[PDB]
RNA sequence: GGUUCGUUCCAUGGAAUUAACGUAAACCCUUGCUUUAUUUGUAAAUAUUAUAAAGCAGUUCACCUUUAUAUAGGAAAUGAU
């Protein structure tokens, strides 16, 4: 009632070549701009330290994720259009057919080309040219305020935010102890 | 799991919660002698 | 001052630096322009260019001065020029395009469109020969993708005897059971 | 001039020069180094331990995603089967079974290898054959019948637009409804397990999983032939079948161990011991003097200088058509590849790749079952079963005497040990499976 | 709310519920129960040329159906599990269930988990193999000679970095400089800036190192050492 | 009891003092910077009595979720605070089990 | 058409079976002193020796690699979870290491050896390089001066970055990046 | 019945032949030597401490003695090592 024949040879022979698989080609290719984005971001004199120092900030402002040019195009575009409309934050994309690959798997949905011109200063203003605040010498150790901002500016320890939740609570006492 | 049955749940695609499928017979288990959970009060005992 | 020791060049006669020369075009002369045009025919240009790098980076007198012989434990058991990649002992080669996220499985309106349309293609040359009915039920993809053939993330098989497993077992099952 | 700060890194010279000494001993083989994704499930090493100290606990996590993902199945109503909506807990056991996750860590991204042993093909692959060729030679008469009598006049034209032939794929469909939707089934069913191991698929799971390690992953999935190659898929095979109340523990052992092939051994040649003695085909001790100079400079032989001539009498070289013989080359889209790739034979090399690998054939099989597995639904004392068939030794240094490369300090490099729990309905119980090679 | 229960309200609808032919599909569909004037022409069209074929052409039709359900007979056919089985021992989907017959043979076609380690193993060392002979020789054209430093690079910063790592020891940036570069400061001058220096001073090695790890970014760190040694 | 997010966004072992010592590591991340001032006017002997007297019955009222003496390290797996290692977030033997089978990376047993 | 018989293979295949050529050095200053890391030998083993073949065709002279002291962690844990302290057992992590200097190397070269070293990675191995460099004194106004060399580089790569107009899911700028470092390298 | 650190090995039995686990082997540290590497370690250096990857090494040889002639053992700062 039920009797099916053994695979054939050329059936065998057809299934070896999706299992073993076949004989692809291999194009080498190798520059400095395939190399860029895998590149140290240290601060040197050298244009290619500076360079990859931008790029790493941008990565911080898309998401955090390494810098990956060589594991497909795929992604999540349902996170993607979040982040980049309801929560109003930049996207980083490692090359550019990983963004016509969130354009097509959404509809109607427009991305910017790079970022604005505010945006390119603010990272090259302290990623590459290192702009800093330099904290200035107190001569006083009365001077309690002007102290606090020398201290909290020679530390990453206090971010922005959190240097002015301290500021504010000092303030706050310096003002309730008086006269 | 829950985030795994929602994205291939467009494709038609369905899994099933095992963890918390045998918690569901467990407790339909439990009604059906007579074990399970009391009404939960909701005011002060009095 | 050098970074290595002379006593293994002086050994063989090579205490003149001319007569270190006359070791190295003796032994690792360059390509010939014939051979360099055979050698262009065969290879395509993106690995040429690899190849005349290969001999104008690495020089002769290197070779001579320190050149050595690998023993390490990870050198590779065999000659082979990496050129091409092979089916089994090489990883799975991806070079299909990206799947579509819009793309959903067939229903029977478009799941008969596409089964006709496939019988359109092969009686393009009778009828469809049981070697296209297997390319059908094995490649032709049943999502609304327009047929794509994404890259397969399952690692390479084995040959059908396993050098090493083959000669080895019997089925302890027989048909007269 | 020159920099004092420049000057000041000069003078600190005071490195030891290369000797090139001449080696006067004999050297032995190294050992077999195991592979080194099989010490850690996560081989991975980062200066900040932060990204190092949840991986136990997503794996976890990780592994209950990659299972839950190979059971992806249609709904019933995609596929027009009519469930029955009975209220059983039906125990299926024609699915994809994964082993463990192993990943190998880089700074950039994650390679997760997963074993498995697809069961569900081997049902639907065996069924689509059955449909005899008739279907689609006849189907494709209905074709062109269909287009001489309903798109033509009596007994692809410009005057054959795309909307009339809507109505003529409607006629064919209304005729052949109840047929076209029995291929779809198999078809669909079978594309899907296929479409689970490429990226049309995947691309979804990795999204999930990259979440966890916050780099893309990419999946190495080795499609196991028989489940007895792996200790994870066999103790979780195992454990399905003992968890129906009906089920024969100890039967459905045997029908496991009988599955088992052993290759057939000498037992006085396999534990026979090894003596140790020098081994001059050794790269090694062929060459005592490693370099060049002194090996090419017509040491023993006449004109062998040529480099490449002295590597092709001590390697395999695919290149030529003759082992030894020269390498001739042919003087003066299409795929980029060399005008000779078609007549390189990897015949030699199958056989020097797959015979310096230890461990390929089976040897060594145990199982052990524990816990509550009554039948009776009452309060009685534990229950303890094991089997085995062949050994779990190293005979490489149990009995040959080789040094052999333990893992984790104090594991057999040969063994695979993978324990599974499962309760019943009157307790919990485990399966233990070992699984040694040879 | 309350206890769940079950949900039974759904099912698949067959869109037709038995074999139709051409002139009877196109009857009921010409029944104009829902369809578009402009759209039933293009049915009527269809009918007719159907009922103006040879009778017996038809014949051929629905025993061409009838062959392609004769196909499909075997496809359909509930197997019943062998006496003795392993795989279909209480397996409700009657799709999956064959023969069982061979589908538990070793074919010496594969090797253990173990040994794939190694495979897989040796599939790398070909693919640095791949990189070592056809990309490596191409970084030789992008290369650039070493240059001795010049008599004004007197200063020697240091930069870390982890190659794709976030550690918060890469920011910090090390310069070290020797006071008898400055040409400009004359003796007096130079050893005032060894005790300025402070424990920054190397008497041994003669050597003022200075680090700055107090900005987020290494290019503020760099800079501000590079403004405090045109103080110092 | 007002710490306790209405949502629970813990991934690993929850338990009842799990999701108590992760609403105090919470609740310090944002008070930190306020109680280090308050630490430094009570330090600060150049400061008047006063000032120093008013930091100083502030940091009292802090609701103890702020103080950081109240943070304990507990295991992931477990939810035990008796034995943890801060290298693994985890009881010594479940650390001992997990090394053993292989899920703890680089870890071997030791033997010399 | 005929067949040219090949005296020998392309230097390139015959490099892969020889011991790494290294470079010269004439001067002998350090330029980079990457530090490798795995806690298992035949990774490291193996990769240090794709390192030199790299280093030699950039021209960067080579010194290594030197086996540092490797790291070792202990622990000793009760092999019971109650009472049963009178029997115990130790663990360690053993952290190889090796140390490749790259001496008299280029700036940029020497960054384009860490690039490939990167992008090839080799899995369960963790790196860390400190890179040299020699400056003129005013770093300042070299910086400002550098901006348009930098800026040109950087047209063609602005395209990775794309935001909505006027981002403000970053709000205070510093102070995103500050802390979304933080969350990136896990709190630290 | 002998022997061995040892159900180790030999011989033998009018009943044996074999398999798995433990044992043993191997593994980690340590000792001597060889090769590789020379920084952040080493005064110098033609390379010798240290660092750490792989490989070799023992009861091996010599001497003395030795059952049933089968298996072996003894000697211990004045044989080699
Ligand atoms: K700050
Ligand atoms: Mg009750
Ligand atoms: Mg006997
Ligand atoms: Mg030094
Ligand atoms: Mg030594």
């Amino acid at each position: 009632d039920d009797y099916d024949a053994p695979p054939t040879e050329e059936e065998k022979a057809f299934l070896r070549g999706l299992e073993q698989g076949k004989v692809t080609e291999y194009v080498p290719k190798l520059t400095p701009d395939t190399l860029l984005g895998y590149g140290p971001p240290v601060a040197t004199d050298a244009a290619l330290g500076k360079v990859e120092s931008a790029m790493r900030t941008m990565r911080i402002l898309g998401g955090g994720l390494p810098f990956n040019d060589q594991s497909g195009v795929t992604s999540d575009p349902t996170a993607i259009k979040h982040r980049y409309v309801h929560e109003k934050k930049p996207v980083f994309f490692s090359s550019v057919e990983e963004k016509e690959w969130v354009r097509e798997s959404l509809d109607k949905f427009a991305v910017s080309e790079g970022p604005e011109k505010k945006t390119k200063q603010k990272i090259l203003e302290t990623s590459v040219l290192g702009k800093y605040e330099e904290p200035k010498y107190v001569e006083s150790l009365t001077e309690t305020v002007k102290m606090v901002e020398k201290y909290q500016g020679g530390t990453f320890s206090y971010a922005p935010s959190d240097a002015d939740k301290f500021n504010k609570k000092l303030n706050q006492l310096l003002a309730a102890g008086l006269p | 799991i829950r985030e795994l049955q929602k994205e291939f749940g467009t494709l038609g695609l369905e899994v099933d919660d095992e963890v918390d499928d045998d918690r569901l017979e467990h407790l339909a288990a439990l009604r059906a002698r007579d074990k399970g959970a009391p009404k939960k009060k909701r005011t002060a005992p009095s | 001052r050098s970074r290595f020791k002379n006593v293994r060049a002086v050994e063989m006669g090579l205490t003149s630096d001319a007569k270190i020369e006359s070791f190295t075009k003796k032994k690792f002369a360059e390509y010939t322009e014939d051979e360099k045009a055979a050698l262009a025919h065969n290879y395509p240009a993106e690995h040429m260019e690899a190849i005349e790098a290969a001999e104008a980076a690495i020089d002769p007198k290197d070779l001579t001065i320190q050149g050595r012989l690998r023993v390490d434990p990870y050198r590779m058991p065999y000659i082979d020029d990496f050129s091409e990649i092979q089916p089994i002992i090489d990883k799975r080669a991806r070079r299909s395009a990206p799947p579509s996220h819009k793309a959903r499985f067939m229903d029977v309106d478009e799941f008969t469109q596409d089964l006709i349309n496939w019988a359109d293609e092969i009686r393009r040359g009778t009828g469809p020969t049981d070697g296209d009915i297997l390319s059908y039920i094995l490649e032709r993809s049943s999502m609304t993708d327009n047929n794509l053939q994404a890259n397969s993330s399952l690692a390479p098989a084995l040959p059908d005897k396993v050098p090493g497993v083959e000669g080895k077992y019997r089925n302890a099952i027989d048909p007269a059971d | 001039s020159a920099s004092v700060i420049f000057s000041k890194y000069i003078n600190n010279n005071n490195n030891k020069l290369i000797p090139f000494k001449i080696k006067n001993s004999d050297l032995g083989r190294t050992r077999y180094f195991p592979p080194i994704s099989k010490e850690w499930k996560n081989s991975i090493y980062v200066f900040n331990h932060n990204n190092l100290k949840n991986l136990p606990l997503f794996d976890i996590n990780i592994n209950s995603l990659i299972k839950d993902y190979f059971n992806l199945q249609f709904k019933d109503k995609i596929l027009f089967k009519k469930k029955r909506l009975s209220k059983v807990k039906v125990v299926s056991l024609n699915k994809i079974y994964a082993s463990k996750a192993e990943i190998k860590h880089t700074n950039t991204k994650a390679i997760l290898t997963v074993y498995t042993f697809n069961r569900e093909k081997i049902s639907l692959y065996k069924k689509i054959k059955k449909l005899k060729k008739s279907f689609y030679f006849v189907f494709d008469k209905i074709i062109s019948f269909s287009e001489r009598v309903i798109l033509s006049g009596v007994p692809v034209l410009p005057w054959i637009t795309e909307s009339h032939v809507n109505i003529w794929r409607k006629i064919i469909i209304a005729s052949l409804y109840k047929e076209l939707i029995l291929l779809r089934k198999y078809k669909l069913r079978l594309d899907l397990n296929k479409y689970k191991f490429e990226e049309k698929l995947l691309y979804r799971l990795n999204n999930l999983i990259m979440k966890y390690y916050n780099k893309k992953v990419e999946f190495n999935i080795v499609n196991m032939r028989s489940f007895l190659l792996n200790s994870d898929i066999l103790t979780k095979i195992l454990a399905l079948k003992l968890k129906n109340r009906n089920a024969r523990v100890i039967k459905i052992m045997d029908v496991i161990l009988n599955k088992a092939n052993l290759p057939k051994i000498n037992r006085v040649q396999e534990k026979a011991s090894l003596i140790k003695s020098v081994d001059w085909n050794l790269l090694e001790n062929k060459f005592k003097n490693l370099n060049l100079s002194f090996i090419l400079n017509d040491a023993s032989y006449a004109e062998r200088n040529n480099l490449s001539e002295l590597l092709n009498k001590l390697y395999y070289n695919v290149l030529l058509v003759s082992q030894k013989g020269v390498w001739a080359l042919r003087s003066p889209a299409q795929p980029k590849v060399s005008s000779f790739a078609k007549a390189k034979k990897y015949a030699k090399i199958y056989q020097i790749i797959f015979n310096s690998i230890n461990y390929k054939n089976m040897g060594g099989l145990r199982l052990e079952i524990k816990g509550r597995l009554t039948k009776r639904y009452r309060a009685d004392r534990s229950l303890f079963k094991v089997k085995w068939k062949g050994g779990l030794k190293n005979l490489d240094s149990s009995y040959k005497g080789l040094s052999s490369v333990n893992m984790r300090g104090y594991a057999k490099p040969n063994v695979e040990y993978s324990i599974f729990t499962s309760k019943r309905r009157i307790g919990a119980f485990a399966v233990k499976g070992w699984v040694s090679g040879k | 709310e309350g206890v769940p229960v079950p949900k039974r309200e759904d099912d698949a609808k067959l869109e037709f519920t038995r074999p139709y032919n051409p002139g009877e599909f196109l009857s009921e569909k010409l029944r104009s129960d829902d369809l578009q004037d402009w759209e039933r022409e293009r049915y009527e069209r269809a009918l007719t040329s159907w009922e103006q074929t040879p009778d017996d052409l038809k014949r051929g039709w629905s025993t061409m159906i009838r062959d392609i359900e004769q196909a499909a007979a075997p496809l359909r056919r509930v197997v019943m599990p062998r006496r003795s089985t392993f795989w279909y021992e209480e397996e409700k989907d009657t799709d999956l269930i064959t023969n069982e017959d061979g589908e538990d043979d070793f074919h010496e076609n594969d090797i253990m988990s173990l040994g794939h380690g190694k495979l897989e193993e040796h599939r790398e060392f070909r693919e640095y193999a791949r990189i070592a002979v056809w990309e490596m020789p191409l970084l030789s054209k992008y290369a650039k000679p070493f240059v001795p430093p010049t008599s004004e690079e007197v200063l020697r910063f240091r930069y870390t970095t982890y190659m794709g790592e976030f550690h918060p020891a890469d920011r910090k940036v090390v310069v070290e400089f020797c006071p008898k570069d400055l040409r400009d400061l004359s003796e007096v001058q130079q050893r005032k800036l060894m005790k300025l220096a402070g424990p920054r001073y190397n008497p041994e090695k003669d050597i003022i190192k200075m680090s700055c790890e107090k900005f987020e970014h290494q290019a503020q760190n760099k800079r501000y050492l590079g403004d405090l040694i045109e103080k110092m | 009891s007002m710490f306790r997010a209405k949502k629970l966004d813990l991934g690993c072992f929850t338990n009842v003092r799990v999701l108590r010592d992760h609403s105090k590591r919470k609740a310090f991340l944002e008070a930190e910077p306020e109680r280090q001032a308050l630490r430094y006017v009570i330090r600060n002997t150049t400061l008047p009595a006063r000032t120093r007297a008013v930091a100083q019955l502030q940091l009292t009222q802090m609701h103890a979720y702020t103080r950081p003496t109240q943070i304990r390290n507990r295991c992931i797996l477990g939810g035990k605070s008796r034995g943890i290692l801060r290298d693994f977030k985890m009881t010594r033997y479940n650390f001992r089990m997990n090394a053993l089978m292989g899920n703890i990376p680089g870890v071997k047993k030791a033997s010399w | 058409e005929q067949e040219v018989i090949m005296s020998r293979m392309p230097r390139s295949l015959e490099a892969l079976y020889l011991q790494p050529l290294r470079r010269e050095a004439e001067y002998g200053v350090p330029s980079c002193d990457l530090q490798l890391r795995s806690y298992s030998i035949r990774n490291l083993e193996f990769f240090c020796d794709f390192a030199l073949r790299a280093a030699y065709y950039l021209g960067l002279p080579a010194f290594g690699p030197v086996p540092l002291p490797r790291m070792i962690e202990r622990w000793t844990v009760p092999k019971s979870h109650f009472i049963f302290k009178k029997s115990q057992e130790n663990f360690e992590r053993v952290t190889l290491r090796r140390l490749i200097q790259i001496k008299d190397g280029h700036p940029e070269t020497v960054q384009l050896w860490l690039a490939f070293l990167q992008k090839h990675a080799y899995y369960g191995i963790g790196m860390k390089a400190n890179v040299w460099e020699f400056s003129k004194l005013g770093v300042s106004k070299a910086m400002d001066e550098s901006k348009s060399e930098v800026e040109k580089l950087l047209e063609t790569r602005w395209e990775h970055l794309s935001h909505v107009s006027d981002m403000k899911g970053v709000g205070n700028f510093e102070d995103f990046l500050a802390k979304e470092r933080l969350r990136i390298s896990g709190g630290r």
